């Protein structure tokens, strides 16, 4: 009998570990704030409704102004950094027992990864596409 | 400075007395292949000692990593060593691991002697100081720029090397300046390498016909993107044309005849129809602005003017009739003004023997051109690829012979498609407007089109380049700008990027542009640990991958040596 009931948020994913050191954290930063806007969206769906889609349609209105931005500020950041030899430790690929693919940019990679974990959605797919 | 031009023959001698021996082969003839001037230089070369029996090896060779290995798999028995068309920039001493004490025989007295000569036939004319200088193994067939212009650098360089506080500072820090003011300069041309042999076969005497006819197609070969120096070169050509000529006549089929007449500044005009020569020449297209359907009106239009049909232009010129082409001249005096296309009147060199038809040097230094370019893991794919242009080079060897017409036949339809190739890719790029503009720099970049396998090849860049270096010259609201040209190989999956100088409009009439690009393909190279392939001779000739491409592209135009 809580009002934020003790919630906890759990990230798991073994996604993470195909990607550069300095890549690994901002996933974990984006799927955090993934999580905030999707239980946000769903509070207020929820609220607004009770007084095929689920309640997570148009979710991602609530954070895409700030990805874009970061995208571009992140891809004048890749073109600078990535083939000079002081920055390239951290733009490394690791090698892991289950890798098979090889990258050839890691910020496609990260992209790839965060519009695949967000277009899982079977209500907003559209919206995700766009 | 090693050989001045007097003593060439000199050069020659001592090339016999290494090398004159009918028991073994001494003499093995590095050839920069995917040259004309080279093509056309180890041909004069090879009837010079064809002539006095010389034994000799003639290898082509692409890539400085291919230089290298050959090199280093040759045996010590070879003493003479003749490189053409490369050679002149790079250090040979520091690239190739010379050192003078275990090629040492006999020094004793001052006097010193190799058991090995490695002498340069190179047109670039940024030389290496310490190879021009320094070197006593490494000889360089200087074109005389040495005397006039490299006497600074020469008196900067032997003080540097023979002084080993303020005093020292203030003259060895003065002349490394000066040393590297002369480097970080770009690349030009101002002689033909045919030039420089046919002046030693003056020297010693075995000029002839055919001779003189090589050092024609290996001057005129040049006329694309160096015009000043065939326009230096064309009255030593005029007065060894009116020396060699003989008295006079009937046409007969054994009487060769090499005539000073005009050769206008076409494509194939002797070989195409007169509308396919106007439609698909460079300089044409660059005036009248062809590549657009207004472009084709006007053509149609001074075609209704000149008061040439268009079922006569289109037919073949030797077909032709010639009511068209015997008063062509007083044609093209009298109508070309008004369209802009006076500098089309040129006089040339043409050549014909027999009854089998005239050809002219420019058409044939195509046909030749084309023969280098489409004449017939991924390491493996590039040694292949590198063997099937030194047969595209052997083949274009092949048409050089009187007797093998046929190659040459094979060399002009070779020519007609690929310069059908050049033109649909240039107006790909003109009409979607594929080249933007960077403030320092011109960048054109190739993701796909018709027939993009053939741009793996240097050569077919570098005519794309100069259709549009053309295209884009005379249009005077943009400035001279150097132009980045790439094109992407999808097996390869490599990126082959092609530095093209700028160039001033052919009708005005000064101190000729650098190449630039050298100098910031090896910075970034040194910088960045971009892997990119150095090895082109044409030093502006890099491969870079895909994925690398814009790293590049932001720090070339980061720097400022552009």
């Amino acid at each position: 009998e809580k009002e934020n009931q003790d919630y906890t948020a759990v990230s798991q994913w073994q996604l993470k570990k195909f990607l550069s050191p300095i890549y690994q954290p901002e996933f974990e930063d984006w799927m955090m704030i993934i999580l905030d806007s999707m239980l946000k969206t769903k509070q207020s769906y929820l609220k607004l409704n009770s007084g095929v889609e689920n309640s997570l349609n148009g979710f991602s209105h609530l954070f895409s102004k700030p990805l874009m931005k970061r995208v571009k500020k992140l891809f004048k950041n890749q073109q600078e950094f990535i083939l000079d030899p002081q920055y390239e430790a951290d733009y490394v690929i690791p090698v892991l027992p289950g890798s098979h693919l090889n990258v050839k940019n890691p910020l496609l990679e990260l992209v790839k990864s965060l519009c695949h974990v967000m277009l899982l959605s079977k209500s907003t797919i559209l919206e995700i596409r766009t | 400075m090693y050989y001045g031009i007097s003593q060439f023959s000199e050069a020659y001698n001592k090339i016999l007395r290494n090398s004159s021996s009918h028991s073994s082969c001494q003499l093995v003839i590095f050839v920069s292949c995917l040259n004309i001037d080279a093509l056309c230089a180890t041909k004069m070369l090879s009837l010079l000692f064809k002539k006095q029996l010389v034994q000799s090896q003639i290898v082509p060779i692409f890539g400085y990593s291919e230089l290298r290995r050959h090199y280093s798999q040759l045996d010590d028995n070879i003493n003479s060593l003749l490189l053409v068309g490369f050679g002149g920039v790079i250090d040979l001493e520091a690239f190739l691991e010379i050192d003078p004490q275990e090629y040492v025989i006999d020094t004793d007295s001052g006097e010193q002697s190799f058991r090995r000569d490695i002498y340069v036939l190179d047109a670039h004319r940024p030389w290496n100081l310490d190879n021009i200088f320094g070197s006593q193994i490494i000889q360089c067939f200087d074109d005389g720029t040495v005397d006039d212009t490299l006497g600074e650098q020469k008196e900067a360089y032997y003080k540097l090397l023979e002084l080993d506080r303020k005093q020292r500072k203030k003259q060895i820090h003065e002349y490394e300046g000066v040393l590297e003011e002369y480097y970080s300069q770009g690349t030009t041309v101002v002689n033909s390498i045919s030039a420089q042999i046919y002046s030693l076969l003056s020297a010693i005497g075995e000029t002839n016909l055919s001779n003189l006819w090589l050092n024609i197609l290996g001057t005129t070969s040049l006329d694309i993107a160096y015009a000043q120096v065939y326009n230096r070169l064309y009255p030593l050509l005029q007065d060894e044309v009116k020396r060699l000529t003989p008295s006079s006549s009937v046409k007969t089929p054994d009487t060769l005849t090499l005539n000073i007449q005009p050769d206008y500044y076409l494509f194939l005009l002797r070989h195409s129809s007169l509308y396919d020569s106007f439609y698909y020449s460079n300089y044409v297209n660059a005036k009248l602005s062809l590549w657009n359907e207004n472009g084709k009106k006007r053509l149609h239009k001074m075609f209704a003017r000149m008061g040439i049909p268009l079922s006569t232009a289109q037919e073949t010129w030797l077909y032709m009739d010639h009511s068209i082409k015997r008063e062509l001249g007083i044609i093209f005096d009298k109508n070309l003004d008004r369209y802009g296309l006076q500098d089309i009147i040129r006089d040339g060199f043409v050549r014909t023997l027999g009854y089998r038809g005239s050809i002219s040097a420019s058409e044939f230094v195509e046909a030749l051109t084309a023969l280098l370019e489409v004449g017939n893991n991924s390491a493996q794919k590039l040694t292949n690829l590198r063997k099937r242009w030194v047969s595209n080079f052997w083949l274009s060897w092949d048409a050089l012979d009187d007797r093998k017409v046929e190659l040459l036949n094979r060399g002009i339809q070779l020519a007609q498609d690929l310069q059908r190739a050049i033109f649909n890719t240039g107006v790909a790029i003109l009409e979607k407007k594929l080249i933007k503009h960077l403030r320092i720099y011109r960048l054109c970049v190739l993701q796909d089109g018709p027939d993009l396998d053939l741009y793996r090849n240097p050569l077919t860049l570098l005519r794309l380049g100069n259709w549009l270096i053309e295209c884009c010259a005379e249009s005077e609201d943009k400035q001279l700008l150097p132009m980045v040209l790439a094109s992407i190989d999808e097996n390869t999956d490599t990126y082959l990027v092609a530095g093209l100088t700028p160039r001033y409009p052919r009708g005005l009439d000064k101190k000729p542009i650098l190449n630039n690009f050298s100098m910031a393909f090896q910075q970034i190279t040194a910088e960045t640990d971009a892997k990119v392939r150095i090895d082109n001779f044409e030093s502006s000739i890099i491969e870079i991958r895909r994925e690398d491409l814009s790293p590049f592209l932001e720090k070339l135009t980061l720097s400022g040596l552009l």
